[PDB]
């Protein structure tokens, strides 16, 4: 295929991601952003190659709110996950998601163009955190470990933890931070599968 | 294993030369498939102070130029915050001043901060008065550094790590 064809396909991919964003589908945005990133890496296309093709596309204020929600949660989580127990795999994974979302935005926006989010569409932090973790669980290698635990498995364990906080009405930044920073140090057995 | 892990936040727009501040940090090394395709937004290094082994982990947080409302992502969850403006660019200074005023409003006194005036290239024009930036920096009670010379950047990181260690 030609560069012109590959650019048109990348454009379609970017649009798929943007459509998911508009639907507030967190899982589906993250997968589509990843499919965009994969295809452009395969085709040696960079953000500046796509950008002039997206000139008449727009990320909506709702879209920006979702992107903002993701950004805040990922920023916070990458940092909280860096501890004296380990500071490589869990921050890495979370940071790599965040970059993937910046990549989508960079395909559309020039340097330093600000997002214009509509606060009405802010997604709760605990729901964003579960979305990010579910995506990590999907893209993690089967043998990936965070400290002594299987990554997928710890992702399931933290998900349950956040969901339990929701159920006892005890979600706040401190309680979320305490799950995000945990490496399951107090668990009697190491998590597998 | 470390005695301490200090988290640093690098705040700056594109085009202010943030790369310049990260040359004594390195990327961590991954086999993780998903990370290997995209990379991460932090870099690392180890230092020793007073017999104690300290990891410094610095986040140049991906996407930050898009979300410049000052939220707890900017003012909480970091030991140190480094804010970089471009000396050739008055609007750059004006933006960072604003960001730092707001960060000062909400952050703990226990967070170390640093204002950096960077000038990437020998040949563009300087326009931000260091007296004015220094006057601004003193007002919030934070250090100020003008950078091009890699040497003084290393000194600044070392001083910041020393100061963080005294409070932790």
């Amino acid at each position: 295929v030609t560069r012109i064809e590959n650019l048109e396909n990348a454009k379609k991919l970017w649009d798929n991601a943007n459509s998911m964003l508009e639907k507030g589908n967190i899982s589906g945005y993250l997968k589509a952003a990843n499919e965009l990133h994969k295809f452009m890496k395969e085709k040696n296309l960079k953000e500046d190659d796509l950008r002039p093709e997206l000139s008449d596309k727009t990320i909506s204020p709702k879209g920006y709110a979702i992107l903002q929600s993701l950004w805040g949660a990922a920023s916070d989580y990458s940092r909280a996950a860096a501890t004296l127990t380990e500071s490589t795999v869990e921050p890495g994974l979370v940071s790599a998601v965040n970059k993937m979302s910046a990549f989508f935005m960079d395909c559309k926006l020039s340097p330093n163009e600000r997002a214009t989010p509509d606060p009405d569409f802010k997604v709760g932090k605990s729901k964003i955190l579960v979305g990010i973790m579910q995506f990590i669980k999907d893209v993690a290698d089967p043998t990936s470990k965070i400290w002594m635990h299987n990554t997928k498995a710890l992702m399931n364990h933290k998900i349950a933890a956040i969901q339990k906080l929701e159920r006892s009405n005890n979600v706040n930044d401190e309680t979320l931070e305490s799950v995000l920073s945990s490496k399951g140090e107090n668990l009697s057995e190491y998590l597998s599968y | 294993e470390y005695d301490y892990l200090f988290k640093l936040l690098l705040i700056g727009d594109s085009g202010v030369g943030k790369s310049c501040l990260l040359l004594r940090f390195a990327d961590d090394t991954y086999t993780e498939s998903y990370i290997s395709t995209i990379g991460v937004d932090f870099k690392i290094r180890t230092i020793e102070l007073d017999g104690k082994t300290i990891k410094l982990q610095i986040w140049d947080t991906a996407g930050q130029e898009r979300f410049r409302t000052i939220t707890s992502s900017y003012y909480r969850g970091a030991h140190g915050i480094i804010v970089v403006y471009d000396v050739t660019d008055q609007e750059s200074y004006a933006n960072v001043k604003q960001w730092l005023q707001e960060i000062d409003r909400y952050a703990s006194e226990n967070v170390n901060k640093l204002l950096v005036g960077n000038k990437s290239d020998l040949t563009t024009k300087k326009v931000v008065d260091n007296t004015t930036a220094k006057e601004f920096a003193d007002s919030l009670g934070i250090p100020f550094l003008e950078t091009s010379n890699a040497t003084n950047v290393e000194q600044a990181f070392m001083t910041m790590a020393a100061e963080i260690k005294k409070r932790m």
